[PDB]
């Protein structure tokens, strides 16, 4: 579950050795960053509704067909509009998780792994989600470190989609 | 395995929620005491072989039937293995601390140990005593005021004790 | 070669993935530490001769037999006294290397790996060297981070010998 | 593999010497510009798939014989493999940067690559063109002044270019 | 595994007999309807992903607690796995039909599945529902009169229903 | 390279045994089918242009955005419209190859394996190609066995895309 | 258990793939052959006694020692003559089974595998059985396809015995 | 490996073309004589051990220095291996016939054989003679008019001869 | 495994004692009859296939239901396996004799055999009878006075019987 | 190549250890036996012709058909009678080799390994050779150890053939 | 558990073969040796106390620091002097066992395996024990084979300690 | 590998002959001196670690550039490895003697060693000097008249010298 702390412990255990100063340097890295990371998560959590709505709209704007084509993979009805927010919500939640964990771990385990099939099967477009994420990037309005980290996870989701 | 953060991130996801203002603060505090925890790890680690060896020696003095011919620690093969376990339990306990979550320890070390020992004919209670002796000595070594910034490490100590305590518990 | 940087790269490569924010946290931990570490190496390097000499003596004091027993594993002659400084030198050198690298790596690869056989074969005592190290600890006279880190490698050598 | 420190350490050990006051200073400085290096890594990494895909597409446009049936990148099997290479070379180039030493790239990636391609019938000069295209786009992406503390990244840029360049050279 | 023929040889051999004129005739007739069976296989197979996806979607609408966070199909990891089972149970059912014997299915798929589910915490009754929906859709797809020589497929359909039915029964 | 003949030879070789009657029954099956199969391939080959054009149009009709969205993965320009035909071409050609070879082999090896990545990377919709294929099915106008078989390969590509 | 049908299912399952047209062509092959195959099995079944008697005699004629040497691997007594018919009967029965299954499977699994050790241990001659089989070949009196196929199993047993 | 069809489909694809009305015809013809090809395969196969053994016997008589102590086929170990090769070469030649393409033989059997023999000290020219003897007897066995529908098999025979011929050629 | 010596060492070490003058003497005597033991082994071994084959044949004569179609020794697969067991049990019995300790037999052969048979559906009581038949024949073969220095082998015979007896016992 | 000396060396090397007193006891056993073993070899070597002749005849008497049946696996001609002696020759030579090497090794390597296939392929009877060997047993006329050892190889060959 | 008997049995079992004359020669080697070996065990057993005391003393003389250095690995106190005899006693006992078993087995299994860690961990000197063994060598007063063999185990322990 | 006996059996079999009276006598003599050879083996073996260590030390004193930092035997890793080689060469030389044939040594040890060293950058000539010193010390240890039945071991000595000599020769 890729985080600085578990990674560090994990190599150590895989080489059957006690934690050395190296792993302490890792912990240090993690804990120094956490400042920025936790502020960043809170910010995102309180902008949650604005951010979801906003991104949903953004995708519907880039890809208008998604609001009019018939059938269940698209968002012409309320049902589908709902699913779409739901999912974007998922992406954002994962992003907050990453920030708190200090690594991609939780997005990796809960969302990225198996996304390929889900999208292929239900005929969803990676491109849609890529836009959603692009929007969250340009609209979380975070400063300095909190920004450069959050954006890392956002871009990571994007990269996992191409 | 979970680390203290990831443990929380795990429970939240099964609820479909983002971590509450309350729980971020709890974690943020754990972050502020980061330095002590790392000290606790460096101190126990920087002394592993005193901690093990001294504990082992007390145990044997205390329970000589263990190293008398016929007992479970007589023969170099076995003595060596017995020391190895002590060291292992200790190593896992240090991982728990570093990560602030019992999981590394429960999963990769304590789980199923009771039945390995039962099947081999190793006396768990004995291993427990040994683990117990390392707990005391480890705790002394972390609480020693020499050569460090003064502060309260009492909460950390209580946590460290916890981990040892469950290693022992896990073999009785 | 256990260093924060190589370790990080190494897991990443072993999971065939690009460096995430986790490994960046690692690098941060490393680079923050390096200030203390590098100063610490300088200090040790300049106190080099005092430290070795001093240590050698310490060992000869704790274990007087080593200066009078005949034969090649001991230091009754000049030849032996010279070997012994050499070795303690090696220890110290490695310790500096560790501080610079930010991990036990260089000590692991140059000295610790195979030490066991060398000592068994040539009948050298682990205890002697432990003493040498114990002295270096009490006499580098470093403080704060420098000290904690240096001591961590010195103690490490000690643990590798018990 | 070596990292920038470790590289120096090893050269010092084969001479039996401790690192000279000069050389610690040189390393000390590389430490001060730490942050920039990490930005480069995060910047290139955060853009991997644009860097690759845009590169690939404009290699194919430039060289259609590659994707005409019978060329080395016609067939999905092969297209995917070609893309996958581009990405790898890029991945290994980021590692070099992160570690401040060419070794990870030389050892785990470029080495023997020339002869793998020769034996498969992949056109090296083509791969090189592709690598060169990623080099330009990577560099642009790191040098972009938007959203970052201003400063001089010129030295780092020259270094990153070097890595790319040897990847390219290693397949011609 | 047995095929329709081989199933009969196996039973004959334990009795030490050659197949009776009666049983050779039964098989002879199963042979004459060969063609239909193969259509059944080509038709279900040729629609596998509609059959699965539609069924899965119906299931989740019907039982939303399954995909609500915390339910067994939350998380891409698991959603994927859940889809994957549907498709597998389907795959094996088609094998059964092709071969005219339930063994391919009983041995390599249904057997021990109930306890895999129980131990993982997957709700079988749900899997059953999923399976039942594929049965309906599969059947409809085979019986559709468009684009095929007219005939009675009612025996085959009853057989094909059988296999689905035991897949479902094997998980409740 | 999945064909009746090679599959047959290949199991045999994997079990280190000479071809038995089983494999002969396989070759029978293949040779019997080949009549329908090869006439099928011819027909598709001669209706090649009408089929491709026809299919391309069909996709543009189901997905009108694909003809006016800007940028390279879409077909608003001539360059795009040309790529799209090209690809639909590919599918058709593979289908002919399948009929000739008596299996999915050539489509598997030349087109299906690695399709996932290409589509993800270049942001191409599986759904587009599924429509292309659907059309070819309803317009090759093949009779009896030729039809049942050709359709089997078209539906196969369709399955490979969901 | 080598049959067209089980072989086909078997590869497919080993490649984790649904049955393609290839496997369908296998089944075709099998089902087309079955006609001749099942007729063949029935002829052989009704000529069972004539064929086994006949064969037993043929072997006794080629190898007359076998009806007068003492000891248990031979057929000087009734007990032995009995075993010999028994065996010949086994061979024939398997041959029918093969025709019904459409492959060597049932002979492979019930009779061929391990035959070597049985014959070695009990000191039976391969050559005796070879002759039995040769006889059944020249005496089943079968037509065209039925013959071509039966003989294939008969010659297979013969090959298994050299 | 290619089969007769697949070989053509491979060449077509590197040209980017659909097979020509001409070349479908050539294959369609090859399909019409299917039946003969299969008899060829069944007849050689159903006589494998006579073909091999007889050939090996006639080789050793011809070349006694092979089985004289110290020659390459002296010792049961080796005798058996030499028989085993004969049989293999024959097995692979039948595959070629079954598939109507020399590849299953060139790739998995002949290729590198010459150097295997050279390195072991097996006399290739001898293996050839053996292979040649099998060729002759195989041919006779396929061409025999007894028990089969009369026809011209002469093209097939020329093909089969080819395959044997290159096996031989590949070890001289 | 233990050998006769090693067995005694094993018991002495758990007691922390050197072997007593008594027990060295008992071993010393077992040493003096060494030669007979080895004849025992060479005799049984050098007759293995008669011993097994003859035994197996009587068994099947005695118990025809075993070889009737459907019985556990029907089919060459199984007949071969059944012979193979007989032979195994016997091989292991010889080892025991050679080593003068039942362990190689108990550990590597008899242990877990009862439950293998039970799971498979092999009738143990039948294996027992077979084992018993070999015992009788092996014993005969060792006690035969022809061609050997006369002496008393009665103790050895008793021991050998022992081993067979526990093999049989181990499967009822 | 199973001999006391090479076996001993071989286990030792497989456990990466120097030769202990165990392997010295092995050599002792070997060297002690060699006295008997070598005299035994000589004896067999000088009775070589009587023994082979005699054995070949014995076989022809037990199995009279072997001298009148037509065709190449039998000895109705001179050619065949010659092959047969040749083979018996081989068995006897291997026996002498075994006595010299103090193990079954040379018979294992030169003769036993692959004998199965040679006899199946050329249709030769194990029972023939078993007889040959039985004869050599009752006619070497060896006394004591030399006998109990030679016979051990002879019986070994016999077992290898049942 | 390396002994002539169990080694022999073990290879044989690992090659799935009955015991050949080779392994019989092994048993001969062992049983011939056992005479010298067992008298050797008795002698050693009855000189047990003189040998242990003696050896202990010898060590204390070579390494007088062992009797005065404070702390638990040394023998300044009664507790330590007791441990040391105990251990030397262990070496002696193992040596007897070896002579009885005819191989290093029992020392390997009970003492040598893991000795390395025991000594490193408790900081005991291999050199000390080497002296103890050297003495036992020069004082068991055994003659001829009993001596050659006992000394072999003593020297083996010495080698295991360098 | 061959032993002294087996070597001869091999040569005799490629000639198809039984061993000549002369050659059995030659072996019979080697058998008579059995006891000396074994003493050879037990003596060298029973002193392995003196033989190696002393040799290694006199080598390093003689050639200090080897242990000067940067030399091939600087660093514990390598020092241990270089020791390990000495010991290996010795071990293999003892096997040769035990078996009376150079093959164990040539095959499993010397063969390809020259090229492992060259590629690693290990100085062979140095290894040879080490090997040469072990030769001298081994020889002295076997020829020492203390504690053994007097005899002439001069032939044996010459043979042992040979083995050492080819190890050395195999690395220059
Ligand atoms: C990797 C090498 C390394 C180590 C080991 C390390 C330890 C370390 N301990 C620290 C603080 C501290 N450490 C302690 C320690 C203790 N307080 C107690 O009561 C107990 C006696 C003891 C157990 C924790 C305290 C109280 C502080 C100050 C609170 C804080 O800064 O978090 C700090 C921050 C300030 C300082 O004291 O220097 C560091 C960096 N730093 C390093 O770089």
């Amino acid at each position: 579950m890729k985080t600085p702390l578990t990674d560090a412990v994990s190599t150590a255990d895989s080489q059957g050795r006690f934690l050395s100063s190296t792993e302490i340097q890792v912990a240090f890295g993690r804990f120094r960053q956490a400042k920025a990371g936790l502020a960043a998560a809170n910010a995102l959590t309180s902008a949650a509704d604005a951010l979801i709505s906003g991104a949903a709209q953004a995708v519907y704007n880039s890809f208008p067909y998604t609001t009019c084509m018939q059938g269940p993979n698209y968002a012409a009805d309320q049902r589908g509009k709902d699913k779409c927010a739901r999912d974007i919500g998922y992406y954002l939640r994962m992003v907050t998780y990453c920030l708190i964990a200090g690594g991609t771990g939780p997005m990796d385990e809960y969302l990225i792994a198996g996304i390929d099939e889900v999208n292929r099967t239900f005929e969803l477009s990676p491109s849609w989600y890529i836009e959603a994420l692009k929007y969250i990037k340009a609209n979380h309005g975070l400063a300095g470190d909190a920004a450069a980290e959050a954006n890392s996870y956002l871009d990571y989701a994007i990269n996992a989609l191409s | 395995m979970f680390d203290a953060f990831t443990k929380v991130a795990a429970q939240a996801d099964t609820r479909g929620e983002m971590v509450s203002v309350a729980q971020i603060d709890a974690l943020s505090q754990m972050v502020a005491e980061a330095n002590k925890r790392l000290d606790a790890v460096n101190r126990i680690t920087a002394n592993a072989s005193t901690v093990v060896s001294n504990a082992a020696r007390a145990l044997f003095a205390e329970q000589p039937q263990l190293i008398a011919p016929g007992g479970n620690a007589y023969t170099s093969n076995r003595m060596a293995a017995c020391l190895r376990d002590m060291e292992i339990i200790l190593r896992y306990v240090t991982y728990a601390v570093f990560a602030g979550d019992a999981s590394a320890l429960e999963d990769r070390c304590l789980n199923g140990l009771r039945e390995t020992y039962s099947a081999l004919g190793t006396p768990g209670s004995s291993v427990a005593v040994g683990v117990g002796k390392m707990k005391e000595a480890a705790l002394a070594i972390v609480n020693d005021p020499a050569g460090i910034t003064p502060g309260d490490c009492s909460a950390l100590a209580s946590e460290i004790a916890g981990y040892f305590d469950r290693a022992a518990a896990a073999v009785s």
